[PDB]
RNA sequence: GGCACUAUGGGCGCAGCGUCAAUGACGCUGACGUUACAGGCCAGACAAGAAACACUUGUCUGAUAUAGUGCC
């Protein structure tokens, strides 16, 4: 019977100055044996709160911990550009230890539309028998954006894989990647390859494309 | 601040293999602290793995590893170890060692963390990446800004290091996460947007460096016209 | 298993008995004396010791914990 620590929300999109609250619940009582860590990408976690409400060192005052039964909450009183990491709760009341699955806390900015670019495969890559068609969405906000691969006005599926950056530091935008993979034979069997992007910043879904030998 | 933790000993292992991580306490004595291993599967959160407790040397394991991994300290060496046996692929993560701070100063909080050591479990073998250019089609230049990049395809494992024009031109550069393909290899691509006046005038060459296979590639990106 | 009764530290000597030594030292055993003084035993709660457990120490609460002898 492990103690589970159900963190929520999984995500959080706020803007600077905001009051932010992150909750976590223990499937059983853990007394006050609860820690809070902040983790920025690629780096190790930093302790913020120990014993469910005491603030570890180096932690500014805007951070603060709280317990009520089995309900543990971290609250940031006024969000600062530095306080934009993922956040985890931990129970240390029994073994085995448990963590939340985390809370990603993202910056909120004005709605920005994507500048859409499209790339055929290389001659080097076709020299070797596979075709990767790569489309780019650049410096937009928010995150959610659909990309639709039509080859000769026909929707594709499953032969393409997306990929998204973390939010920028300066303008706090996103960028997304999509790659249609084909055998060099299937690539040479068609002329029109198109990349269809629907995003909030766009009044009408923007499209980019190319012919096969187009030069 | 002289307190430090340093992990080592990771890398790629076949399934069923074994790997032994170290953790090098400098700035305090391991003898008097509880020492923990926490892993972080890539793209995931933190999962606790094990701890050995001070004085009694009593140890504790995660349900998922309880039987394959073994935690141990060598007080004479001020190093705690992790013996991973009979590895499975879902054991792939960055592995961190962490110190539990002093009972009367941080409770049971983990107050100092290592750097993390990456461990991949795969029966896939090493593969250097093939680097193809996404050429800037100045065929279209609206905001006087074309996008160019390098596709870094079909490598294993990761990481990869993509500079651009040897460290200069860091601005507007968007290197993307790798993605696992149905093959079982990774692929990622890095881009940079630039003025399309300087298209030709400036020349653009991405600097790929996949040390797991000892490949230092450089690829030039440029259109090919009629 | 229940009930009764009896015993339970530390020195300090006395004996016996050892081990290495080399006739040295320190153990071990006494319902063997003696004694300033007191403790000792078991368990739980709580605290502290670089301390989640284990260990050691302290306070508090209970009595227990052993053995022996009977009876049931």
């Amino acid at each position: 019977s492990d103690i589970q620590m159900t963190q929520s929300p999984s995500s959080l999109s706020a803007s600077v100055g905001d009051r932010v609250t992150i909750t976590c619940r223990a499937s059983q009582s853990v007394s006050s044996a609860v820690a809070w860590y902040q983790q920025k990408p690629g780096k190790a976690p930093k302790l913020l709160i120990y014993s469910a409400s005491s603030l570890y060192s180096g932690v500014p005052s805007r951070f603060s911990g709280s317990r009520s039964g089995t309900d543990f909450t971290l609250t940031i009183s006024s969000l600062q550009p530095e306080d934009f990491a993922t956040y985890y709760c931990q129970q240390s009341y029994s073994f085995p230890s448990t963590f939340g699955q985390g809370t990603k806390v993202e910056i909120k900015r004005t709605v920005a539309a994507p500048s859409v670019f499209i790339f055929p495969p290389s001659d080097e890559q076709l020299k070797s028998g596979t075709a990767s068609v790569v489309c780019l969405l650049n410096n937009f906000y928010p995150r959610e954006a659909k990309v639709q691969w039509k080859v000769d006005n026909a929707l594709q599926s499953g032969n393409s894989q997306e990929s998204v950056t973390e939010q920028d530091s300066k303008d706090s935008t996103y960028s997304l990647s999509s790659t249609l993979t084909l055998s060099k034979a299937d690539y040479e069997k068609h002329k029109v390859y198109a990349c269809e992007v629907t995003h909030q910043g766009l009044s009408s879904p923007v499209t980019k494309s190319f012919n096969r030998g187009e030069c | 601040s002289e307190v430090q933790l340093v992990e080592s000993g990771g890398g790629l292992v076949q399934p069923g293999g074994s790997l032994r991580l170290s953790c090098a306490a400098s700035g305090f004595y391991i003898s008097y602290s509880s020492i923990h291993w926490v892993r972080q599967a890539p793209g995931k959160g933190l999962e606790w793995v094990a701890s050995i407790s001070p004085y009694s040397g009593s140890t504790y394991y995660a349900d998922s590893v309880k039987g394959r991994f073994t935690i141990s300290a060598d007080t004479s060496k001020n190093t705690a170890y992790l013996q991973m046996n009979s590895l499975r692929a879902e054991d792939t993560a960055v592995y961190y060692c962490a110190r539990q701070g002093y009972r009367r100063r941080s409770g049971r909080g983990f107050d100092y963390w290592g750097q993390g050591t990456l461990v991949t479990v795969s029966s896939a073998s090493t593969k250097g990446p093939s680097v193809f250019p996404l050429a800037p089609s100045s065929k279209s230049t609206s905001g006087g800004t074309a996008a160019l990049g390098c596709l870094v395809k079909d490598y294993f494992p990761e990481p990869v290091t993509v500079s651009w024009n040897s460290g200069a031109l860091t601005s507007g550069v968007h290197t993307f996460p790798a993605v696992l393909q149905s093959s079982g290899l990774y692929s990622l691509s890095s881009v940079v947007t630039v003025p399309s006046s300087s298209l030709g005038t400036q020349t653009y060459i991405c600097n790929v460096n996949h040390k797991p296979s000892n490949t230092k590639v450089d690829k030039k990106v440029e259109p090919k016209s009629c």
